[PDB]
């Protein structure tokens, strides 16, 4: 029963507003984390 | 005044986003949105400068050989050449990520390093004398990347990769 994910699907899920805004824990490091 | 659902994909682990120029930790996720959060708001590694390293590993799993998860392990490696290394590190953290190795519990991470005249893109397993793993891990490389079937790939124990020319 592993959860299994196509590329395809992987790739459609970024069209989503939750992906929108960075993580608030996200370090700022320079020329890496934009 | 919206009416609302959230409810987000799961992940067969949880993985955490690695850095080194020191190896330092960006971040923890466990679900597909969480993943395109970190990985929209990270520098491709092809735009990335100098001698940096990205790596994402199991929750836990430490990206160093001296990790108790890759005692007797080994990786796959490809060298690049400059200009191939975002598409590929996408493609494979991809292919990790939504469980498209099927190797059980084998896998402990991915990692891409820019370096000065190419690009090594490696992928982890924790055992590296088990030939039907190491051997499924290949054939999975060479689908889910699209490189040419004359691209070498090398296996390498950790051991072999240190103090070593």
């Amino acid at each position: 029963t592993r959860i299994i994910y196509d590329r395809k699907f992987l790739m459609e899920c970024r069209n989503s507003p939750v992906t929108k805004t960075p993580p608030r824990d996200l370090p700022t490091i320079p020329g890496v984390t934009s | 005044g919206p009416h609302m659902l959230e409810a987000e994909h799961p992940l067969q682990y949880n993985y955490t986003f690695w850095y080194s120029r020191n190896i330092k930790q960006i971040g923890t996720f466990a679900s597909v949105e969480q993943f395109w959060r970190f990985y929209s708001h990270m520098v491709r590694p092809g735009d990335l400068t100098g001698h940096s390293d990205f790596h994402l590993f199991k929750e836990g799993i430490k990206p160093m050989w001296e990790d108790d998860a890759n005692k007797n392990g080994g990786k796959w490696i490809i060298r690049l050449r400059k200009g191939l290394a975002s598409r590929c590190w996408e493609n494979l953290i991809l292919a990790m990520l939504g469980e498209q190795f099927m190797v059980g519990e084998e896998i402990c991470g991915a990692v891409v390093s820019v370096r000065f005249q190419e690009d090594i893109i490696s992928i982890w397993n924790k055992t590296a004398s088990d030939q039907a793993t190491t051997a499924r891990i290949r054939d999975t490389l060479r689908r889910v990347l699209n490189l040419p079937p004359n691209t070498i790939m090398e296996y390498k124990t950790h051991t072999d990769s240190i103090k070593m020319p």
